[PDB]
């Protein structure tokens, strides 16, 4: 999912 | 955790620095708008606000300390609440109006309107209370952590409760420095927290409304908004 | 001027304690409900009788009488499910993993599993219940919270100052109870915060419950009473 | 007219 991805990016 | 070691003033400074920007909409006065077109503007605006909110949440003390799945859950639960309290905060100095964006000031016009009146009342409440920016960023951070707090452990809830207690102390600290008596502090604290109940209500009502226009196939909902909305589908 | 604001803390507490509705019983047939029909049937009948007590309870809440009849209606329409649920959660405190809708009607999450969308709300109610339990919520605190819900939930829709001041009075009453219990100033405002944050979850559970009730109304499964229909349609 | 209107008077 998108939310889990954006939260994961760094 | 760095959050639990922060002073009240550092907690405020951290939250202030983490503040997302105020985004613009695509509103154009020369362009005609239907009920569908207006929702399109709000949808597009909220979608771009979400990306900023996610990165804001990462800078909220204690939030990163949680597992990814718990970070996801809290955002899924609180996203519309956080958008709305931002909207209400921006609309304080504009009685009878909602400042969705600096180029988009809407009043009681476009039918939906019930939620508008609720948002307007909340803004009226913020204005009468003379809500401060430091209090606002504390309230918004409380919403993020609280709205979805209620396996194995999942002693994360304890951590969240600890941070929540920290933000409580910060609020009281702010009110104390503002020169309020002990009675005024407790009263204002209670006043501020009861608003979160109305914010929760407006979010739930809004989520139902957003679900309606989804099935109506009227407004192009973004991929992320479809995810956030589906999380509340029961 | 209102009598509510002239009351002392103990007077406020005593007034709220005296206004408390009774804990009602369900139908005395055993059969632990599992079907949606038997489940919602018992809950509808129970809530219906509870609503009559709630109405007369609200009249005995200081400050509530001073409001116009229409404002009283609005606040009751807005908060009724919140009030029922915080009662349910309070009753269920010392029965972990269970919901005490009535002394002769204890449900667990296993009975919510047989109704769509119910087990989610059940889990939320259970979590709120254990939360109250871990905080050692006192009856005197509970009645303050229930009055707060009544006066606050629909207070945003020149006498608005009245409810605002009454709400402040109840805040003072809460603090008074915590100071009476021997809590420190820091413990007091921390406990006050914790209690009031739970009101956001109670609100959330009410709105989710309202959706659930609206669904079963559309199902035409359980006969709703005219009173319940009017309380429900108020949210429509 | 509402039932709630009636019950609040009694
Ligand atoms: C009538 C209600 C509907 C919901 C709502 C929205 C909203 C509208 C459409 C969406 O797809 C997502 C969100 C909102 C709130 C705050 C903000 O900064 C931007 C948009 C505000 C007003
Ligand atoms: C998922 C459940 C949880 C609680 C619930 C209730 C309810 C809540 C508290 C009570 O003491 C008694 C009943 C209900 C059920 C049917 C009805 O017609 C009115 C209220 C709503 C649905």
């Amino acid at each position: 999912k998108i939310l889990h991805r954006l939260l994961q990016d760094s | 955790s760095l959050a639990l070691s922060l002073t009240a003033d550092q907690m405020v400074s951290a939250l202030l620095d983490a503040e997302p920007p105020i985004l613009y909409s695509e509103y154009d006065p020369t362009r005609p708008f239907s009920e569908a077109s207006m929702m399109g503007l709000l949808t597009n605006l909220a979608d771009r606000e979400l990306v900023h909110m996610i990165n804001w949440a990462k800078r909220v003390p204690g939030f990163v300390d949680l597992t990814l799945h718990d970070q996801v859950h809290l955002l899924e639960c609180a996203w519309l609440e956080i958008l709305m309290i931002g909207l209400v905060w921006r609309s304080m100095e504009h009685p009878g109006k909602l400042l969705f964006a600096p180029n988009l000031l809407l009043d009681r016009n476009q039918g939906m309107v019930e939620i508008f009146d609720m948002l307007l009342a909340t803004s009226s409440r913020f204005r009468m209370m003379n809500l401060q920016g430091e209090e606002f960023v504390c309230l918004k951070s409380i919403i993020l952590l609280n709205s979805g707090v209620y396996l194995k452990s999942l002693e994360e809830k304890d951590h969240i409760h600890r941070v929540l207690d920290k933000i409580t102390d910060t609020l009281i600290h702010l009110m104390a420095k503002a020169g309020l008596t002990l009675q005024q502090q407790h009263q204002r604290l209670a006043q501020l927290l009861l608003i979160l109940s109305h914010i929760r209500h407006m979010s739930n009502k809004g989520m139902e409304h957003l679900y309606s226009m989804k099935c109506k196939n009227v407004v192009p909902l973004s991929d992320l908004l479809l995810e956030m909305l589906d999380a509340h589908r029961l």
